[PDB]
């Protein structure tokens, strides 16, 4: 998932953009993936209970 | 870039560039080309 970023692969973001906006793109992707992982952990806790 | 004549805005000219090595420092180092702001890609990364 692109999560609202231009590309879903990290090395493209590094190779194409400058740090000032590459950081924004990376931040968006990181928050998206952190949210996905947190959702997985929460459902795992419910199922474990 | 060094063409003597440029077409009008409505009849804008379109040129095809392919199958060649492109060096973007030849135009960047020229002083007159001041307004060079680039979308979707950094101006520095163009060489890579």
């Amino acid at each position: 998932s692109k999560f609202g970023a231009i590309s879903s692969v990290l090395n493209d973001i590094f190779s194409r953009l400058d740090p000032p906006e590459a950081e924004v793109q990376i931040d968006r992707l990181i928050t998206g993936r952190l949210q996905s992982l947190q959702t997985y952990v929460t459902q795992q806790l419910i199922r474990a209970a | 870039f060094n063409a003597t004549r440029f077409a009008s805005v409505y009849a804008w000219n379109r040129k095809r560039i392919s199958n060649c090595v492109a060096d973007y420092s030849v135009l960047y180092n020229l002083a007159p080309f001041f307004t060079f702001k680039c979308y979707g890609v950094s101006p520095t990364k163009l060489n890579d």
